[PDB]
């Protein structure tokens, strides 16, 4: 899979995500990546893009929970981001990107690793593999 | 205030055991798209605009499953899926069973500003592109010897 | 003291002045699919069971827009579509593009149960289907003159209609 | 588009939808019906099936914002349903049916008409089409 999700200086959010599925999936198998809520979403609050197993996502609608538990619940972008992987998701099965409204970068993953990169007009930017340390 | 852009090529069981040949040439992959999206939000294009940008490049990279380098199904084929969103308007694009379609984002993006839907697919979605005359390849210039080699593989490992 | 259950056959804009023929029908059908889903609870088969075998019998209503009775695409053909969902296990299935099989919801069911994938779609989706032999029919058994009549009529406006339209 | 949804005296909760979709769409058009989440949705708390306009039901994910609102926020079956329906998504093109792990019903709508039925082991029962007025 791969994604990207931007936001400019006044909050106007975007996602958009792409992939060729998983490897040796049965013909006509549909993953997360085209459904609007689970592999791609994009609010008021917040942008977010998922990968990794399209079944584990598509199950816990990964994309608007990020989104779903800002606003309904108040978390941040990274106690929100962090729940869904690492609370409501198995291990091994799911990373996502975000950005918040405000700037917020969240990048949580549950897999060994997640290929990624990251930046802001402020001066910030990583790119990285396996988690930081 | 300022942009922020955060991008992916993939996660999941990516080993310590990994070699440079296939590590290298995902970082420059990361890299040169992280800066095609930073230039363009520098450049204040829309978000929307922005995304689709970085995702169509990110699809051009061979060593990411998108677009050129998608991996297969189990008839070793290539059936690609796309989705894309603009917050501030709430609307939405999404493509799937696409096999033909050079940057199926871009297709994502055509059924949301052209079409009254916002998901088509299969031969559908495939009709839609030929209207629209985006870029179509035939769909061996979308296989990758290493993704034929990983099918084949994942078929005797079942 | 312990289940509900609820149902429906759609959506949208139904006048008032339904006629008679277009109402008692769906009328009949909520009825007779809501005996059943009470008579399967009255029995106490799992709920999952029970959504499935009512929305078969929705399916079955010629007037509802699901299974025969399915609303046209702009080539004046079939295809349908269908999800499952049990909430005790978050396990789902989910189908699309079918034009041949009589009952959707049952292969949503086939596919989360016997597949590793949650969605199947189009050609890929009969294939399922075909090889799991649930029952097929000519797409012909699918269309109702009803929505033959509602097609012309959106395709002359140039309009994207909800089954119940004005 | 056609659904039921149902509970049992455990709170074990399930929902199925089906659809021949909208009358004249493209050929290869997915609606809500087919997405976890938009049209069919099924959980601890509730089940839920939507119908109507499929683009406007996956663009506001109905199925899974009322579960969401529930859980998340605390609302109820009934406050969560007429919150998505009256106020998330515009008129004339969305009704959903719901039930509740402790037995609850709702049937909002925010479409002229909904054919829709419903019953309780207590007793109830309920053929509808237009609303209660
Ligand atoms: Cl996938
Ligand atoms: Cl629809
Ligand atoms: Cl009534
Ligand atoms: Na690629
Ligand atoms: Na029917």
């Amino acid at each position: 899979t791969v994604g990207c999700v931007a936001v400019d200086s006044h909050g106007n959010l975007a996602s958009a995500t792409s992939t060729g599925g998983l490897v040796n999936k049965m013909v006509g198998r549909i993953g997360d990546t085209p459904l609007i809520g689970a592999g791609t979403y994009a609010n008021e609050l917040c942008a977010v893009s998922a990968t990794g197993k399209g079944e584990e996502i598509i199950r816990a609608t990964v994309a608007r929970d990020v989104a779903a538990l800002m606003e309904f619940k108040g978390l941040s972008l990274k106690e929100a981001a962090d729940f869904v992987i690492h609370e409501r998701t198995p291990k091994g099965t799911v990373g996502l990107i975000a950005v918040s409204a405000a700037g917020e970068i969240a990048m949580p993953f549950n897999t060994t690793g997640m290929f990624r990169a990251c930046a802001t007009e402020d001066g910030y930017s990583e790119i990285a593999i396996w988690p930081t340390t | 205030g300022g942009w922020s852009i955060a991008l992916h090529g993939g996660a999941g069981d990516i080993p310590f055991s990994l070699p440079p040949e296939r590590r290298k040439p995902r970082e420059e992959g990361l890299r040169h798209c992280l800066q095609i999206g930073v230039e363009a939000l520098k450049a204040q294009k829309p978000p929307l605009d922005v995304v689709e940008l970085v995702v169509r490049e990110l699809e051009n990279i061979e060593h990411f499953n998108a677009g050129i380098g998608s991996v297969l199904t189990n008839s070793g084929t290539v059936e690609m899926e796309a989705s894309i969103m603009d917050g501030n308007t709430m609307k939405c694009g999404a493509v799937s069973g696409l096999s033909t379609v050079l940057n199926p984002i871009s297709l994502a993006r055509l059924v949301m500003d052209k079409t009254p839907h916002i998901y088509l697919a299969f031969q559908g979605a495939q009709d839609f592109a030929k209207q629209q005359g985006v870029e179509t390849v035939d769909s061996s210039h979308l296989i990758t010897a290493e993704n034929v080699e990983r099918l084949k593989l994942a078929i005797e490992a079942n």
